[PDB]
């Protein structure tokens, strides 16, 4: 079931779509340069990202896991919204100015939607930039640099790299008066719920939508890649941005190639 | 539709 990679055809859906779901995955953040560990070419050390976002990882070997989301953490300090960002970002002030709605759920933890003044924002796996603690709850936000002495120059993504093992009581912890609790990054892992709260409000979003777009997602990991194929099923125009296919493509009604930042300019301007 | 994040296999 082919879709179609018609522009101009899809120009004429964009211009009466009042309430526009988009939903952003890691090729866009990795045409800003942001490593992130997955695909064919995508390790740190030896791992993949989905090898060490889970519970089991972090539960055997925390030293392990805070390196790998501190070197990321560093990294995105260098690293800047592109121009799908930017587009993103405009075309929902340009609209909401209009009365039409523009609501970007990303899967990214990146904050860099966010970075680019998206306002209508949902981030539903949480952020690189926020921590939980392990034992009292409280999340907070987060951007020190190093996020705690141990892990200075540490993170290392050289495969042969040895476990900085640092010990836990060294790795960030909380500040709140008599926890002293084992912080987490504030990111949902592999095996983990997301947020009711902000599945119910993505629910919304779906149902309401008159035209989706899903853009630099592999469609692999749910439940994030069963959103725009629940939209399409009801017959909503849905148009996929990547460059490459996925195993979603051909439920949609579009799919436009090459490099996010080149091709979101011109479809939403 | 699961709230269980999943690398799809
Ligand atoms: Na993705
Ligand atoms: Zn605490």
């Amino acid at each position: 079931a082919r879709p179609s990679s018609s522009m101009a055809d899809f120009r004429k859906f964009f211009a009466k779509a009042k309430h526009i779901v988009i939903i952003s995955g890691a090729g866009v953040s990795a045409e800003s340069g942001v490593p992130t560990f997955r695909g064919a070419g995508g390790y740190w050390r030896k791992w993949q990202a989905q090898d060490l976002a889970t519970p089991l990882a972090f539960a055997h070997n925390p030293s392990r896991v805070w390196e790998f989301y501190h070197y990321r953490r560093e990294v995105m300090g260098s690293k800047e919204p592109n121009a799908g960002h930017r587009a993103i970002a405009e075309c929902e002030t340009r609209l909401g100015k209009q009365g039409r709605r523009v609501v970007v759920i990303t899967q990214n933890i990146d904050e860099l939607h966010r970075k680019a003044g998206t306002k209508n924002l949902l981030e539903i796996h949480g952020s690189l930039f926020k921590t939980r603690c392990t034992s009292c709850g409280v999340v907070a936000e987060n951007y020190k640099s190093p996020i705690c002495p141990a892990l200075s120059g540490k993170g290392a993504p050289e495969p042969g790299t040895q476990d900085a093992s640092i010990p836990v009581e060294k790795l960030p912890r909380c500040e709140e008066a008599g926890c002293g609790g084992l912080l987490r990054p504030h990111v949902v892992w592999f095996g983990e719920n997301l947020d009711p709260a902000i599945l119910e409000e993505v629910d919304r979003e779906l149902a309401h939508c008159d035209l989706c777009l899903v853009v630099g997602t592999s469609s692999v990991v749910y439940p994030a890649a069963m959103f725009a194929p629940q939209v399409a099923a009801r017959g909503v125009p849905v148009a996929e941005f990547n460059t490459e296919t996925t195993p979603a493509t051909n439920r949609f009604r579009f799919h436009f190639q090459g490099p996010c930042g080149t091709t979101l300019p011109e479809a939403l301007a | 539709x699961s709230a269980i994040k999943s690398y799809g296999s």
